[PDB]
Parts: structure tokens; sequence; C-alpha cells
């Protein structure tokens, strides 16, 4: 049988079969109540919508983003969430098909425990597995040991992996995100001049963030060319007629993973907690970690991040000229296109927790198998 | 039945290599081990390195196991609900790496090396079955 | 009266109701022109009404899986079980939906 991939993300959760090559479903992670009373019968309208569902009828619905930087903190809207991931949006039922599943890193442990205790009980799975999303997006491409910055819409990331097992001492988290990135855009867009107040300026700007913003191979060296450069000024049609003008904007939004100093706080960037987390771990696994670095979310879709990823590891550290840090083009989905790689094996079916499992051992399995 | 019947009930599947049977209190010393395996060389001295208090200096190279150099992943050992600890053996040259389970019981230490591709999880479930029938007869 | 057994919500059933008595005949007629390809009474609009109210796949299951006496069903369930009949039924009335749509 196939098996079944889902990446619960912050701002897109994803669903799909194993072995495609992209997943069949993207979606938001919103779950809408009707914003206004009213009763009626309407022919049996929903008391909730999930999805692309809640995405098409927003304007009657209020929207949850239950997930609050990569971290689950309400737990039946997330149950909300799975039961569309599976009745509806794959349209299968959860009690045969081995499904695979994505943490945030540096996860809380009741967390874990409630989550796989939902699986086994409320869905009664007979086969699950935790993944942090860094080992899924080092399995996207293809290796088994390194570390890994994972950057979703909730929380970035960077996590050192050995043989598939991650080392949660040396983990970094940097509190930003492609949420937060967009946040600084409508921040940096309005000190430009503009104002966005309503939902559909948020996700005009959210496709500005999509299409034309862009890392630099060098920052100081592109704002000493920024009143000057005749392809740095881009702009963008919002449908109803409104013209949004951005210029060195365009590499100040992600710029922001590189130097959180650009937005206001103190906090090391997308390269120096890579860094530290490298430093933080055993000596010999130092050079396979350079060796495998895979950056991974649609927070990482700017172009040149990589050779600016390459320049700033120079920069920290003198011994790594010559290794190129991998970034695939598929690298939106690289955690659930390594889910797909990863369950679709048959060397995986030993690592599944099973029902039985849970029954004798409680939900601290999560623990112990998803290491 | 003394402790080394223990060892033979923890060697009983054949999943795990070497078993330790190894006292903190008491009389602090390996109460058990396999002979002729890494675990029967366990110092008193890797036991204090294991019950101390510092629990960040064993982060920066690994810990010693019986003279055999290992790397921690998980630290939850001091912690009376979980009492356990994590632990991958290190290598050097692409040689086979093992997986490595120390409990605390009452009066014990229960330590676990397993075989070549045997996963970690099985290591520990084992182990703590056995560190959770130590403490329910109050060892 | 006997009791009308639907394997269905009631919502799908009044919908499938009110889409099927606006057109002035029995199931039968209908289901054997979608597998006729007749697009006279099919316009964009109900061929978009006939997909809104596609089967599921437990109720496909459901349906088979009554092997008693089909009177006593609903006529929505007799318009099911006749277009269960139909060898490729959707792709059918997808290329139907998608030739109509693609001239409009
Ligand atoms: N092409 C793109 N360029 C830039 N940003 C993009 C692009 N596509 C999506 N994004 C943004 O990046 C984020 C999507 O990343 P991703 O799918 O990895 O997040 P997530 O899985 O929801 O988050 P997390 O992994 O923290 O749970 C969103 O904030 C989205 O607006
Ligand atoms: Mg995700």
């Amino acid at each position: 049988t196939t098996a079944l991939v889902c990446d619960n993300g912050s701002g897109l959760v994803k669903a799909g079969f194993a072995g495609d090559d992209a997943p069949r479903a993207v979606f938001p992670s919103i779950v809408g109540r009707p914003r206004h009373q009213g009763v009626m019968v309407g022919m049996g309208q929903k008391d909730s919508y999930v999805g692309d569902e809640a995405q098409s009828k927003r304007g009657i619905l209020t929207l949850k983003y239950p997930i609050e930087h990569g971290i689950i903190t309400n737990w039946d809207d997330m149950e909300k969430i799975w039961h569309h991931t599976f009745y509806n949006e794959l349209r299968v039922a959860p009690e045969e098909h081995p499904t695979l599943l994505t943490e945030a890193p540096l996860n809380p442990k009741a967390n874990r425990e409630k989550m796989t205790q939902i699986m086994f009980e409320t869905f009664n799975v007979p086969a699950m597995y935790v993944a942090i999303q860094a080992v899924l997006s080092l399995y996207a491409s293809g290796r088994t040991t390194g570390i890994v910055l994972d950057s979703g819409d909730g929380v970035t990331h960077n996590v050192p992996i050995y043989e598939g097992y991650a080392l949660p001492h040396a983990i970094m988290r940097l509190d930003l995100a492609g949420r937060d990135l967009t946040d600084y855009l409508m921040k940096i867009l309005t000190e430009r001049g503009y104002s966005f107040v309503t939902t559909a300026e948020r996700e005009i700007v959210r496709d500005i963030k999509e299409k034309l913003c862009y890392v630099a191979l060098d920052f100081e060296n592109e704002m000493a060319t920024a009143a000057s450069s005749s392809s740095l000024e881009k702009s963008y049609e919002l449908p109803d007629g409104q013209v949004i003008t951005i210029g060195n904007e365009r590499f100040r939004c992600p710029e922001t993973l590189f130097q959180p100093s650009f937005i206001g706080m103190e906090s090391a960037g997308i390269h120096e907690t890579t860094y530290n987390s490298i430093m933080k771990c055993d000596i010999d696994i130092r050079k396979d970690l350079y060796a495998n670095n895979v950056m991974s979310g649609g927070t990482t879709m700017y172009p040149g991040i990589a050779d600016r990823m390459q320049k700033e590891i120079t920069a920290l550290a003198p011994s790594t000229m010559k290794i190129k840090i991998i970034a695939p083009p598929e690298r939106k989905y690289s955690v659930w296109i390594g889910g797909s790689i990863l369950a679709s094996l048959s060397t995986f079916q030993q690592m599944w927790i099973t029902k039985q499992e849970y029954d004798e051992a409680g939900p601290s399995i999560v623990h112990r198998k998803c290491f | 039945a003394g402790w080394n019947a223990y060892i033979d009930n923890l060697m009983a599947d054949g999943t795990c290599q070497d078993a330790a049977i190894v006292g903190y209190k008491d009389s602090p010393s390996v109460w058990a081990a396999v002979p002729g395996k890494t675990f029967v060389n366990i110092t008193p001295a890797e036991v204090g390195v294991l019950v101390g208090k510092d629990r960040s200096s064993f982060y920066v190279n690994g810990l010693t196991l019986g003279g055999q150099k290992c790397s921690v992943i998980r630290d939850s050992l001091l912690q009376d609900g979980e009492f356990s600890m994590d632990l991958r053996t290190k290598s050097t040259g692409g040689a086979p790496t093992f997986n490595v389970t120390v409990t605390k019981t009452d009066k014990t230490l229960v330590l676990l090396m397993g075989k070549e591709g045997v996963h970690g999880g099985l290591i520990n479930k084992k182990c703590y079955e056995m560190a959770s029938h130590l403490r329910r007869s109050q060892y | 009266e006997p009791k009308e057994i639907t394997f269905l919500d009631a919502k799908k059933s009044l919908n499938l109701n009110i889409f099927l008595k606006q057109f002035k005949c029995s199931n039968e007629e209908v289901a054997a022109m979608i597998r006729a390809g007749d697009t006279t009474k099919f316009d964009v609009e109900v061929l978009k009404q006939l997909l809104k109210l596609l089967p599921e796949k437990h109720e496909i299951e459901n349906l088979r899986a009554f092997t008693e006496e089909r009177a006593k069903l609903a006529s929505a369930d007799h318009f099911y079980l006749l277009l269960l009949a139909i060898p490729c039924y959707q792709l059918r009335i997808e290329c139907m939906l998608l030739c109509e749509g693609a001239a409009a």
C-alpha cells in the first residue's frame, strides 16, 4: 500500500502520497468559523471550514492560525486540520495507511506525547513516526548525516543529524520565519509609504515575497549600488489596480534571516546559529555538518541565498571556502519530499511505531522511537 | 539467584550484546556484567561522571564507559519520572557504532550495549522495563 | 409506507432531489442519457451541481453492499445505483462539463 506524507506547517500544511514528485494538497493552516450570527438551513452549511474551502469562503469566516512559531498550542484545531487532511484532502481513512509526521525542533515532550496519543487513540493509525523537519530536509537531499537549516512559517532552526538521528543538545532556535518576514515586509513597505490593513493586502504582500524578493551576494555592496541599480526596483499589481513598488526592501526582508538586528532583536542569524550549533557538537561530526548543509522551507526561495550562505560561512569559518551549500529547487516541500523518500523505502518498516507499542509503553514511546 | 541471573535475563532474547548492573549506592562497583566485554571495566569514576551534578561537561567530547568513548544524545537521567540516558558509541575510521542505554534504579545502574543494526528504542524499552522491575522490588 | 433506507445525510439527498425534480423525468432517463452523452439538458451550472453532489467511496461501498430488494430505497438512492451501473461515468461527466465550459 502507498503511504501518506503530510507536512503540518505553520503557514501551509501539505499532504500527499509517498513517491509523488509534488504534494497533491497544499492548503493554508487555517480553521474558519462563521463570522456573523445566523442559523437558517441553506442546504446544510458546514459549521467549520478548513484549508482551501476555508480559503475560498474566507470573507464570511473568522480564521484561526493555530500553530504559533512552529509549536502547537491549540490542539482541537490541529485535530480538525488532521481530520481534513485525511478524510477530505486525500480522501482516506487513517487506520490502514502508515502516516509520516513532522515536528518543529526543540518541541516540548508533552506536545510529542499528546500528538502520539491523538494519532493512536482518535485516528487509530497502525503506524506513525515523528521526524524533525530538518532530518526529512536532509533526506530530500539524500544523505543521513549533517546540519540542516530549516526556516518555515513559524520558526527558524539549525539541527545536527547523525546517521538519521538528531542531537537535541546542539539544536539552535532563531525566533523568526516567513510570518515574521511577512510582518517585517508590511512594516518596511509601510515605511516606504503604503498601508496593509486588510486580508487581501496581506496575501498580495505574501505573493510579493513569493515572487520578487531575493538575497544578494553582498549586502553592503548592493546597498552601495541601491540608488544606482536599474534592475533592483520591482513592482506588483493588485487586481483592483493598486501598485506596490519595492526597491532595496527585496533584500531587506530575507536578510533579516542573515541579520536579525535589522528588525530590533539581538539573536544570531541563520549563518551564526548554524556556526554556533556546529561548534556545540562533537568535533568529529563538524566536517560532515559543513559538507551536508541543507537549507529548507519556503523562506529559502529567495534567489541568491546559496552564495550568500556560502560567503557568510566563508566569513565565520576559514575551513569552508570550497564546500557548497546544497539548495534543491524543490526545497519548499523538502520536508514533504524527504518524508516521501523516507516512507516509500522498504528499510523504514521497522522504525514505525505500532499500536501495541503505545499500549504497552504509554505515550513516552515518542521519546524513544523518534530520536 | 544472584545478579548473574539478572544479566542472563538481560541476555535472554539476544538483541543486546552487553549488560551491566553496577552499584552506585551501598556498594559502588560493578555488581555484575557480561565477562570479557566492555562494561565489566566500569570504574566508579565513570559512575561519578554518570551520577554527577554537571549535566553539561559530557557534551563536549562524549564520556567514557568501560574505557570506551561514547556520545550523549539525550539526558533525562536525574529526572525522577524518566531516569533515562541515551548514548551512542563513537568510533574511528568507519567502524560500526552501537546504541547504549543507562538507567537509574533506587540502588543500581542498569547499562545496556546493543548489537550492530539494532535500534536504540528496543534497548531503551527493555532497560526501562528492567529499571521499573527493579524499582518495584525496592532496588 | 416502507422505510426509505439511505446511506447518506439528508443534505445530499435533499440537494439531489431538488436537482433531479427540476428536469421532469425519472432517474432511468437521466442515467441513460448520461451514458448516451446528450448535452441538451446539461449546461455548465447543471453539471457543476452534478459534480458538487458526487458519491463518496464509503457510500458507493454501502450501495454495493445492499444486496436486498431495491424497491425500499429512496429515489435518490435509485439514481445513485443507476449512476453506478454506467461504466466510466465520472470521466464522461467531467468531459462534458469541461467541453461546455471550454466553449463558454
Ligand atoms: N516562493 C516563496 N518565496 C518566499 N517566501 C515564500 C515562498 N513561498 C512561500 N513563502 C513563505 O514561506 C513560508 C512557507 O514556508 P514553509 O512551507 O516551510 O512553512 P511551514 O511549513 O508552514 O512552517 P514551519 O516549518 O515552521 O511549520 C510562508 O510564510 C510563506 O508565505
Ligand atoms: Mg512544514
